[PDB]
RNA sequence: GGCCCCAUGGUGUAAUGGUUAGCACUCUGGACUUUGAAUCCAGCGAUCCGAGUUCAAAUCUCGGUGGGACCUCCA
């Protein structure tokens, strides 16, 4: 605040691991840095600034480690230390100051299980006293100079409240609001605490003490407490933010003052995500993550709006292991492969499905179609190890999304089946468009454990093992013509495999070598990272981390060839960094376009063109087509692309001729994401 | 190992050259009781008080020997002297030792230096056979408000850690209470760990009473009941139902006859109820005779009959 | 209903309690719990733990002293906490195909989602399966518990079990050890040495970590990176000082590697505890006594603690399979106890034994120990036969004060020096020779010619251990009736500084701490180098 | 209101005038630096209240207090 007429001039202090609090100055475009404070070995754990009253000199308070708070004024050009206040004997974790009238107050909050109060005003004008017959508290006094003029201030303490059992991680005032012009300036107090509990404060008028008025929270469970909690405009809502991620956020009614009730808030993983799947009919999708859970998303549909909204509706499995792999059976079914020797087969209850059709909109007998009758009612946590049991939790029927609390419990799935035959962790899964097939990988370090198994999917058996490479298989793929299998590795190279007609309605058919490569026909440098089909089973893309995407084609004519003709079709092209997804669109054009979506390390998402030459020249096959921004991008590495397969709806019947296609994406920034795009531009 | 017998003869040899220095660091080391600088001849330590005081020349030193001094003597308990024949005895020490000792080195220190040896004057104040808490608050009060001369002083906040240290807070709280003296019960509360809007007001009106009635008060507040009582009885007539009320509730007969003299009727109320106390205890013969005395003739006849 | 009655009587006896406290008279706590169910028309009696979690707060903090359950578990002067790590496979799978011939449980075994060496049933086990093999929640779960009790958790040690933990990656370590650190403290760190100075500046001090390992994995490497850690403890399992024993169970590793370890470890600045096992395959009754003669009289083995436990026989193991086929039988159960009751008549007054069994619940033995008292059985024995038993534990002023009725009278100071692992060691202690009671100890060692560590070679003499035993006494609090802090740390450390300058002649003195000690060495007058408390003696 | 019988650890129960009351459930402590709750082994805890007769009473005579069986009375 100044009269100047400046660029509104910012004034920013910071406080970090280096034993060292910082200040700037921000005019405009232009900064620099004023100060710098060293606390010795010391570090400051909270700041706050603001004004001292009655004039324009900024005042600046910092909690330290030493259980200490301590004032600093800035007089002249420089700040310096006016005060110390002490009774504290425990870390503190927050301040706040609060402009009251003519008076100044502090909040101070710390890991003793208790908050304080405290109260800066200005000193008399040294006469006026003479009432000697009173007990006060002696009063911390300074002095500060001002337009050659001298003031004197004072500090004293206000109360001491009292009621948490662990530590109190944040405290908070009522800000100020505006209701119909005039300001309104409310005396709140907000805390958190470690256990599982929030508690508003206000003081009372008829003594002197201030009151407990609303204790919100779960206690019990061995989940832990809250680290932050906020208030709104005007006080209607407060939000606070668990330990693991969650957000919980609480209303209050409008003709009972002392209800809360909680609401809907955004989701999501609190680790790294690590693969992705599509509904088959395309109404959710299914995430895993480092974080040794499984969620599921779905969209809202209400009848008094047009906008639909995506919310968490199903958490099937807390496992004790962390996941990598998943694939997807029937339309409530799906496969789950994690930090261990084994894979396992989880289905869905009675109740998800109500639950689904509810929320998404749908019609109960049409969704069950029919098809899967009478089953399971729901899922709860052994008594011992880990699995998943039957309750044939409670029923609850819903009409909205639920919050975090119903999602912990109440929303699991029974497992139905546990294979064995593998002799490390798993790495990766993969699935055929018959629905009757099942392939499986491991780490390794030799030959005679980096071997792909084949499952069977109505009775769970091996069928057969395919013996090649030297290390790890990191992605396969079905062709859509269901008569191949590929393989990617760690060892630069590559494997097809070919299945064998034989009628045998009895039987189950075999696989066998078809094409391979060595070190001499390997054209990646490095490892390989992925690998997809294109939609007419004829050429298929790799993509590894010598920043590079190459297409080896020709391998239709699956009638009779001589023994193969597989090799580079296209040239290299040269991305600009590792390269870790590689997705193509099912779609056709007449035109003959392929488009490829391609990630990279850095979360960038391009869509490029491949047309083939069709010439012995190789040039003019990539074109690019469009990149993601800055803001529509990821930070880490991506880890999945996958475009919505809608094999349901083979033509798209209510479509707006289909503008748009939609794709998925997921990464080690704890982030899932849904991008659309223009058809007709591509 | 050490054996205790050379040991012993070395310290012996040492205690009667006064050479308190290396007897001191010995002891210190080797864990040997330190009341044995003052049983093994009482007469030349306390004739050589001076020289004692020179040689430790050290805070620290000085507050190790009074936290171990008691009044039992360790030459007939713990090191029994290997020969008996003892020159003699003499003079039997007047009072109890630890006041000896303690006003003896508290006067050297304060002849010496009293601002180099500052914790160790509190210290022996408070380790006497009565903790004089009020005399070590008053003067940490005194020292709280003053400037430095000489630049070896000690800061208020530290004395007052020093305190805090040897005794608890609340059991300096309520020596302040009773002190009557609210400075110092608002000196000690600061560093109390306690809501100021609970206490506040109970100073307050504490403050604005008759100071009879105030002492009684802040008594009856804590225990304290025969100075409760004759703080009440040094007041009106109006309070004296009060007064016997607390009299008969805690037993207290004895002492309010002592406060009053027997030709006042209040003398024979209390007469009155203490011999009605001892009808409810069967003691017929004893209040029969203290009716008797008083005047109630016929409740004399009454527990003569009984008894 | 029950309840309310409960609740009821809980309430009165709080009611007596602080009432009797008031007015300032002792109270007998059974005759109260007794007459005071009798009233409300009960069938049971009140427990305390109940009566713990249902006090006011400031009378919780005041009469804790006469409310405390089970004083055995801050009878030594510290609080422990016990920590499990994620389910692996030990080392030595790939190289021999197969691991020791006695190990039960395991990754590759029937007992489900149990660590190796462990069967899952164990009290620390169903801890850490519930919370999923997470350090935070194992270490907030177990304080909360400790302080439930009624104890005091101002003074912390960890103890990290499991299988070979130094075979794990990087990370794992790295965010294993900074999620301890942080759960002690409070911060919400990145990496090791950011929750280490956030832990050096906390308030619940961490006094040291303590890990589990075999001899190959023990190397100047591994050493430099528990350094950094903050850890001062080791564990080995020796089993045997045999040669033929060491391979006939497929260990794999030597005798004499075992020896180079445990000589770098010492010169390096650790502490060293052994795991010994009687009653192993091919040794008799005979070859016990020799084994364990020789492990206390021969210099290259003398180690600093013990953990005795005797063979048992489990399902799923090779030895069971041994058994079965009729060629290996165990001991009867008196000769067991006469062999344990020797083998603790042996044991010198410098070394400290921890535990003397096994903790398998008894149905899932098939053969071997069946009891679960071995050790207060075996000293009734040694009762009988007239020799006493004299280590460190059964020695000092909280378990003389629990299992006995004494206290110190006529305390002295003891010094003992001996040859060890190539070097010259010397033990300091504070005792009373006529009751045979223990309070305080130091260990010293002058580093031999072999350091290789740069901030101890030139001249350095280290201190290895400092220790008053007793009750917990809360930092900057004092108690009388109990022994820390009343200036027995001060007085063994002026004797370590004398000896390390006028006998050792050195220039330098080094120390090897946790975090709070650091705080009171800095306070003594050291200065702190790299992972070491070190000050000049020039 | 008389009218027959019952009463032992916190709870369910055993024992004949001796020269000193046994078991179960509950509770507390140790083996234990892998554990309040599991295992093994130790420990604390009672003849309601008065008179009494017999050398001697938890035990037999007569009492109050509660309880159980009969009708109460009574309003
Ligand atoms: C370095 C290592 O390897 S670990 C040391 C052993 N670990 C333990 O804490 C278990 C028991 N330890 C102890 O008994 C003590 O903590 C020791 C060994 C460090 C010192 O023993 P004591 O005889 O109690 O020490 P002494 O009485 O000489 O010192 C007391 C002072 O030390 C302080 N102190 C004790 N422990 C600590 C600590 N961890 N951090 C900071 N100060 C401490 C006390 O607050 C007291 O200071 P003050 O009274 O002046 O305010
Ligand atoms: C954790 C410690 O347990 C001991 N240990 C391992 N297996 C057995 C067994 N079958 N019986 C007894 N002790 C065993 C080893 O000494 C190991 O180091
Ligand atoms: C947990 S077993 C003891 C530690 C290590 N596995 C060893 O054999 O030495
Ligand atoms: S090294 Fe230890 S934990 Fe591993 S198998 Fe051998 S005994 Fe078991
Ligand atoms: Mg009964
Ligand atoms: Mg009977
Ligand atoms: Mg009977
Ligand atoms: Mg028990």
């Amino acid at each position: 605040r100044r009269t100047s007429d400046p660029a509104l001039c910012t004034l920013i202090v910071s406080a970090a691991a280096d034993s060292a609090v910082r200040l700037w100055s921000k005019k405009g475009p232009e900064v620099m840095c004023l100060q710098t404070l060293n606390f010795g070995n010391g570090f400051a754990l909270a700041l706050c600034l603001s004004f001292l009253p009655n004039t324009d000199v900024p005042i600046l308070a910092c909690g330290n480690d030493d259980c200490r708070i301590h004032i600093f004024a800035q007089q002249n050009d420089q700040f310096q230390k006016v005060l110390s206040l002490c009774g504290h004997e425990d870390w503190i974790r927050g301040v706040e100051w609060a402009a009251f009238g003519r008076d100044l107050f502090l909040a101070s909050c710390s890991q003793d299980c208790l908050i304080r109060i405290w109260k800066l005003y200005i000193k008399s004008t040294s006469l006026e006293t003479q009432d000697d017959d009173n007990i006060r508290l002696k009063e911390n006094t300074f002095t500060i100079e001002n337009e050659s003029v001298k003031i004197a201030f004072a500090v004293t303490l206000e109360t001491v409240l009292a009621g948490h059992e662990n530590w109190v991680n944040a405290v908070h005032w009522q800000p100020v609001f505006y209701k119909d012009g005039v300001l309104q300036q409310p005396v709140r107090l907000l805390s958190a605490s470690m256990d599982k509990t929030m508690i508003l404060w206000a003081p009372d008028e008829e003594s002197g003490v201030w009151l407990e008025q609303v204790r919100v929270g779960e206690v019990g469970g061995n989940t832990l407490g809250f680290y932050d909690c906020q208030f709104n405009e005007d006080g209607s809502m407060i939000i606070a933010h668990a330990f693991h991620g969650a957000l919980h956020l609480w209303k209050q009614n409008t003709v009972n003052p002392r209800e809360w009730t909680p609401e809907i808030v955004i989701s999501g993983h609190f680790d790294g995500v690590q693969d992705l799947v599509w509904d088959p009919e395309g109404e959710f999708i299914i995430t895993v993550g480092t974080d040794q859970t499984t969620r599921l998303f779905a969209p809202w549909k209400r009848k008094d709006q047009s906008q639909v909204t995506w919310h968490e509706i199903a958490r099937p499995q807390i496992h004790g292991y962390d996941l990598k792999c998943l694939a997807m059976i029937n339309r409530f079914q799906f496969v789950s492969g994690a930090d261990e020797k084994v894979l396992r087969v989880f289905s869905a209850p009675r109740n998800f499905v109500e639950n689904f059709c509810a929320i998404t909109g749908q019609s109960l007998n049409h969704v069950l179609c029919n098809q899967d009758s009478d089953l399971p009612e729901g899922a709860t946590v052994p008594a011992l190890g880990l699995s998943n049991k039957a309750v044939f939790f409670q029923p609850s029927i819903l009409t909205e999304p639920p919050t975090e609390d119903h999602l912990l419990q109440n929303t699991l799935w029974p497992e139905v089946q546990k294979l064995y035959g593998h002799g490390y962790e798993i790495f990766c899964v993969t699935c055929n468009s018959s629905k009757t097939l099942l392939a499986s990988a491991c780490k390794a370090a030799k030959k005679e454990h980096a071997a792909i198994i084949l499952w069977n999917t109505t009775s769970w058996k091996q069928v057969q093992n395919l013996v090649f490479h030297s290390l790890t298989v990191t992605q396969m793929a079905f062709s859509p013509n269901e008569k191949f299998l590929l393989a990617v590795s760690r060892d630069r190279t590559w494997s097809l495999w070919k299945k064998q007609d034989t009628i045998s309605p009895e039987f189950e058919p075999v696989f066998s070598l078809f094409a391979f490569t060595n070190k001499i026909t390997s054209v990646h440098s490095r490892i390989i990272w992925s690998c997809d089909w294109s939609p007419d089973s004829k050429y298929f893309f790799t993509g590894s981390r010598d920043k590079k995407v190459v297409v080896w084609g020709e391998c239709d004519s699956t009638d009779d060839c001589i023994e193969h003709n597989i090799g580079p079709c296209s040239s290299v092209l040269d991305v600009g960094g590792a390269v870790t997804a590689v997705s193509v669109c099912p779609v056709l054009h007449p035109s003959q376009r392929y488009v490829v979506a391609v990630g990279l390390e850095c979360g960038k998402i391009c869509l490029y063109t491949w047309k083939k030459t069709d010439q012995v020249p190789e040039i003019n096959d990539w074109t690019h087509c469009v990149e993601t921004s800055q803001s529509q991008s990821h930070t880490l590495a991506i880890r999945k692309l996958c475009w919505k397969n809608c094999s349901g709806k083979t033509e798209q019947k209510e479509a707006e001729g289909a503008e748009w296609l939609h794709f998925a994406s997921c990464g080690e920034d704890h982030t899932v994401k849904i991008h659309r795009v223009n058809k007709c531009a591509l | 190992v050490h054996h205790r017998a050379l040991v012993l003869a070395q310290i012996r040899k040492w205690l009667d050259k006064l050479m308190f220095k290396e007897a001191f660091e010995c002891m210190r080391k080797l864990r040997i009781n330190l009341n044995l600088i003052y049983d093994h001849n009482p007469k030349v330590f306390l004739g050589n008080v001076e020289t004692f005081i020179k040689q430790i020349d050290s805070v620290n030193h000085i507050n190790l020997f009074f936290t171990e001094l008691k009044e039992e003597d360790v030459t007939k308990t713990m090191y029994p002297a290997p020969v008996t024949s003892s020159v003699y005895l003499s003079r039997d020490p007047d009072g109890n030792k630890i006041d000896l000792v303690c006003d003896a080195m508290r006067a050297v220190m304060e002849s010496i230096n009293p601002h180099k040896y500052c914790l160790s004057i509190l210290t022996s104040h408070v380790k006497k056979t009565t903790p004089e808490l009020e005399i070590v608050l008053q003067k940490v009060h005194e020292l709280q408000g003053n400037a430095p001369s000489d630049p070896d002083a000690v800061s208020a906040e530290e004395a007052l850690k020093y305190l805090l240290h040897l005794v608890d807070v609340n059991e300096l709280y309520d020596h302040s209470l009773g002190t009557y003296d609210f400075d110092l019960v608002l000196m000690v509360a600061e560093k109390s760990q306690k809501d100021p809007k609970e206490y506040l007001p109970f100073l307050n009106t504490l403050k604005k009473m008759e100071t009879n009635y105030q002492r009684f008060t802040i008594d009856k507040y804590l225990k304290r009941y025969e100075k409760a009582i004759g703080h009440l009885s040094k007041c009106g007539p109006e309070y004296f139902p009060e007064c016997l009320n607390l009299i008969k509730d805690k037993n207290l007969y004895n002492e309010a006859l002592k406060l009053y003299s027997p030709s006042s009727q209040q003398y024979q109320d209390i007469s009155i109820a203490y011999g009605e106390h001892l009808m409810q205890e069967h003691m017929y013969e004893p209040a029969g005779l203290m009716f008797a005395r008083c005047g109630a003739h016929e409740k004399a006849l009454s527990a003569f009959l009984t008894c | 209903s029950p309840a309310e009655l409960m609740m009821l009587t809980i309430g009165d006896v709080i009611k007596q309690l602080i009432e009797a406290h008031e007015q300032g008279k002792d109270i007998d706590l059974n005759k109260v719990k007794t007459k005071t169910a009798a009233k409300y028309g009960l069938s049971a009696q009140p427990r305390l733990v109940d009566i713990i979690a249902a006090v006011p707060p400031q009378y919780r903090k005041v009469l804790m002293p006469k409310l405390k359950a089970k004083p055995i578990r801050t009878a030594s002067g510290i609080a422990v906490v016990a920590v499990m790590c994620k389910p692996h496979r030990c080392p030595h799978i790939s190289f021999t195909g197969n691991i020791c011939v006695y190990c039960p449980g395991g990754p590759d075994s029937d007992f489900e989602y149990s660590t190796q060496s462990y069967t899952g049933y164990e009290p620390t086990s169903m801890r850490a399966i519930r919370a999923r093999y997470d350090p935070f929640l194992q270490t907030r779960h177990r304080i909360e518990q400790l302080k439930q009790l009624g104890h005091s958790v101002d003074k912390v040690e960890f103890i990290v079990m499991g299988g070979t933990f130094m075979a794990l990656p990087e990370e794992y370590r790295d965010y294993f050890i900074r999620n301890l650190h942080d759960a002690l403290s409070g911060h919400t760190s990145n990496n090791i040495y950011e929750a280490v100075k956030y832990s050096e500046r906390s308030l619940t001090k961490c006094i040291g970590i303590t890990i589990e390992t075999r001899p190959d994995y023990c190397m100047k490497r591994h050493l430099s990176d528990m350094l950094t850690y903050g850890c001062t403890r080791l564990e080995i399992g020796v089993q045997s000082v045999y040669e033929d024993v060491a391979r006939d169970t497929n260990r794999g590793h030597t005798v004499k590697a075992v020896c180079e370890s445990f000589h770098l470890a010492k010169d390096s600045g650790f502490k060293v505890v052994a795991h010994m096992m009687p009653d192993l395959p091919n040794v008799g009754l005979e070859r016990d006594i020799e084994q364990f003669t020789e492990f206390f009289e021969n210099p290259a083995f003398r180690p600093d603690g013990l953990k005795l436990y005797p063979t048992l026989v489990i399902r799923g193991t090779g030895l069971y399979e041994l058994w079965k086929s009729g060629r290996y039988k165990s001991y009867s159960p008196s000769d067991l106890v006469e062999l344990v009751a020797r083998i603790l008549a042996l044991v010198p007054p410098w070394t400290r034994v921890y535990r003397v069994q096994r903790d398998i619940p008894m149905p899932l033995v098939s053969s071997g120990v069946e009891h679960g008292n071995l050790r207060e059985l075996a000293l009734a024995r040694m009762k009988d036969l007239g020799i006493q038993c004299r280590d460190v534990r059964t020695r000092e002023v909280g378990i003389q004060e629990i299992h006995h009725k004494v206290r110190p009278y006529q305390v002295e100071l003891v010094r003992r020096d001996y040859v060890a692992n190539g070097g010259w060691e010397t033990f300091l202690s504070y005792e009373d020779p006529d009751q045979d009671i223990l309070i305080g100890l130091l260990r010293l060692r002058k580093c031999s010619e072999e350091t290789f560590r740069f901030e101890l070679g030139g001249g350095v003499s280290i201190v290895r251990e400092l220790h008053v035993y007793g009750s917990v006494v809360p930092v900057s609090s004092r108690d009388p009736t109990k022994f820390q802090h009343q200036g027995f740390g001060m007085l063994l450390m002026e004797e370590a500084e004398r000896i390390a300058r006028e006998e050792h002649g050195s220039g330098k003195i080094a120390v090897i701490s946790g975090v709070g000690t650091r705080n009171y060495y800095r306070k003594i007058g050291y200065r702190l180098q790299g992972p070491y408390m070190v000050k000049m003696l020039k």
